């Protein structure tokens, strides 16, 4: 939302809480990927066990 | 950044307030009865924790240039000029007592003796001097005695009607109000009307602005203006390069 | 429509001056 | 939370954006001599503060005119002048504008820095164990 | 926002054009007697004022002549003199015209000054990011 | 750029063609039945949008 | 509004009220 | 501000009352 | 407890100079 | 497609410079009597064009002469006077040619500004998603 | 076409 | 050099023999 | 420490016995 | 911080509420030409340490990364 | 101690005839003290 209010025109949106804003999804979402790869990998290591 | 930025910037400001004190000057290089006013630099230290580094500066005005104007020779009964040291006693539109120098004197409809700013001037009553309206012929005593002369009384009818209150106290002791006359810094001091102060009629008391004066100091406060803006551009220009420590 | 004509010095002026051309200043208007 | 330093430096951004507004009003308004005495312009500043009851934000209170008396000019022949033809104008001085200038510009800068280098930190700390 | 620099400092420019243009005119018109629309042309001034409407613009509310009489001449001969004899010419004082130049010139140059400070501040916004 | 360099120019030209005019007059001082040439100003406005 | 003076860029009519000026 | 047709010229006239 | 006031110069000079308001300092 | 700006840039930059070459024969010519083509030298001044129906190029279509009258000057004894002694100059006023002068650098150097600010949009394209 | 436009050859 | 007693603020007299 | 050095605290002076006095 | 020991450049103001009793004041002993020299020696020396400090922060990095 | 110090700058840059440096700064230089 704050990317598009401030691409769209809106004078009420600054580019350092766009740019706050957009680092701190980027980084939010590079959390999610490293925990669902760590639970793939369990998994992955689960099913080629002796059982 | 740096506070040496603040620093040059409040001498910089400074320089500048010094510049329109000695402008005010040159414009009044003709102003009648004008004392020139003194400019400096003062320096106050801020002390605190740390090395004593920053000290700033502003400027003041220490007094006036109480020196004898240039008398101008006008052979006008009205115009008198103080002969040495001394000050004429007139109240502004605010009934305030102040002390002037500008002896351009008039009379008005109603005969009350005024000055070109139309400032009321006392007498030996310190009352504003009101003279009878059908005068015929006004001379100001040597010491400020008016003797004026009835409308078509003869010549040996040449009465003393009031005497100028003529003031002389120390100059180190006036200050220039917002209105150009100089009363006393402590507050309710009465003038003492001196009799020692001396008129000479017949003339106007110019201005003792030093032309030469203002224009070397404006010279000098351009040059330490200038210097002090080399240290604000060279102040931004160490914080720009002391940038690159986080730029990993 | 074609708009044109000479710039600078001699068109910024008053049309009495008439450092202009009769057939440039028409040019001015429109053209096709 | 995991963002402490961005809301902090952004806070700074924020901030620091006001006071160059305030600066480019003054210097735009200088020569506004307007109407009357009371309505006249005046040099507004911002006021930052911090509230320390971790990291403590910058918040801006509020614009704030200067007490600077104002300008005053003779001139009777503007038709907004006065009885003594005095026109009144803003306190605005050049030369704390330009200094405003330059510490709102380069403390702006300086909070990018510190905002870009703190997401450096987050992403090595991502990679912890790998 | 770093945005609305440029509105505020771009609206001044455009201000001090308008007073530039004005002095230009005063200038060229001061030993002007006659003027077509029946009018001894008087001394016009721009008066400027901040339409508060943080960030306050500057915008030129309208041109302003002088208050100050004309300048009146005994030209008997003159096919524009009165019964009297004394034609009138414009008011134009050229002192207040040279101080208006420099007044105009050096304010227009501050504002390109805080435009090229704050477009500075908009491209380090921008490498954050990146 | 700005219209004022041509506005001034504008003025600027016309003082010089003033100047011609008076130029003529004192030429003539020693003619014989010359009638003197008045030299004036005419303020003229651009009106329109602005 | 603001001052009280303005001028007017149209040419005179002297019929139809300026309305480039602000008028109130 | 803007417009959907072009502003109209300038007129400098020598003499207002022929325009 | 807060801590509030004008940054810049206005307050980056000797307090003899009165630019910040009373009640803001 | 900021190509096309380059187009208008360079276009405008070649109409410039026409005039600006087209002002120098002016300055050169202002006192030449006699040519290589048996007619007095006439002010000369190309025509800017706009093609208007996006990117508008402004094109040179022609160089026209001013029309105002050549001067004459009364010289009797010149080889070349009429039967009355006047001999005709040209129209050339050194005022608006050093306007012209003016402009023309001005307009010249502003396009070059408008070329490099629209190159570096171009590159910062390239660098798009890579 | 501008009318009456100067030419670039000799006469 | 940290210390528990927050710094001291300046005082920058006008003049010292006012304090 | 080194001599002559300044010291970043008012200087004690004359006027107010208060300073002439104290040490 | 050490006050330079040159004496103080004596004016002849006269005049001056200040003067003393030969008519003269004091100004500080401060010399334009060397402030200048150390406004231009203390920015350069201040810059270079900086390009020091920010070469020496690379090598400690690419001892991190030694190994790997 | 064995610590040498002075004021720097172009103060120190100048012959000993100048004398603007104090006498006591002065002989801190040599490392004496």
């Amino acid at each position: 939302d704050l990317q598009t209010r401030f691409d769209r025109g809106d004078a009420d949106v600054s580019l350092s809480d766009v740019m706050i804003a957009r680092n701190k999804s980027s980084v939010a979402f590079d959390a999610t990927v490293q925990i669902r790869n760590k639970l793939v990998e369990a998994y992955k290591d689960l099913m080629n066990m002796p059982v | 950044m740096d506070r040496a930025l603040f620093l040059a910037m409040s001498g910089a400001k400074q320089n500048m307030q010094a510049l329109q004190l000695r402008a005010n000057n040159l414009a009044n290089v003709s102003t009648t009865g004008f004392r020139a006013d003194l400019a400096q630099a003062r320096s106050m230290q801020a002390y605190g924790e740390g090395h004593p580094s920053r000290v700033f500066s502003m400027t003041e005005r220490p007094g006036h240039n109480f020196a004898q104007g240039s008398v101008i020779t006008t052979g006008r009964d009205l115009d008198v000029t103080i002969e040495g040291s001394g000050w004429i006693s007139v109240l502004d539109h605010t009934g305030k007592e102040g002390l002037t120098r500008n002896g351009n004197l008039k009379v008005d409809q109603n005969g009350m003796l005024t000055n070109a700013s139309g400032h009321l001037v006392l007498g030996e009553n310190d009352a504003p001097i009101t003279l009878p309206i059908p005068l015929s012929k006004i001379e100001i005593g040597r010491d400020g005695t008016i003797s004026v002369l009835p409308q078509g009384a003869p010549a040996e009818e040449f009465q003393a009607v009031d005497r100028i209150k003529l003031v002389k106290p120390n100059d180190q002791s006036l200050f220039k109000d917002t209105n150009g006359l100089f009363r006393h810094k402590t507050p309710n001091q009465p003038y003492e009307a001196d009799a020692t102060v001396s008129l000479q009629t017949g003339a106007i008391e110019g201005s003792n602005v030093n032309a030469v004066g203002e224009m070397t100091a404006l010279i000098d406060l351009q040059r330490q203006f200038e210097m002090q803006v080399k240290m604000m551009s060279t102040a931004e220009e160490m914080d720009k390069s002391s940038d690159s420590l986080l730029r990993m | 429509n074609m708009v044109a004509g000479i710039p600078g010095a001699l068109s910024n002026q008053p049309p009495a001056d008439a450092s202009i051309p009769q057939d440039v200043a028409q040019m001015k208007d429109g053209s096709v | 939370s995991l963002f402490n330093v961005f809301n902090v430096t952004g806070s700074a951004m924020s901030a620091e954006s006001v006071r160059l507004n305030t600066t480019s009003s003054n210097l735009a308004n200088a020569d506004s001599v307007s109407s009357s005495a009371k309505d006249t312009y005046k040099a507004r500043h911002a006021v930052f503060g911090a509230e320390l009851s971790d990291t403590v934000p910058v918040k801006v209170m509020g614009i704030v005119e200067s007490d600077k008396p104002l300008s005053a000019e003779y001139n009777p022949d503007h038709p907004l002048a006065n009885e003594e033809g005095y026109i009144y104008k803003p306190n605005v001085n050049v030369m704390e504008e330009m200094a405003n200038m330059i510490s709102a510009s380069r403390a702006y800068q300086t909070n990018v820095q510190v905002a870009d280098s703190s997401k450096q930190m987050l992403l090595r700390t991502l990679q912890m164990g790998q």
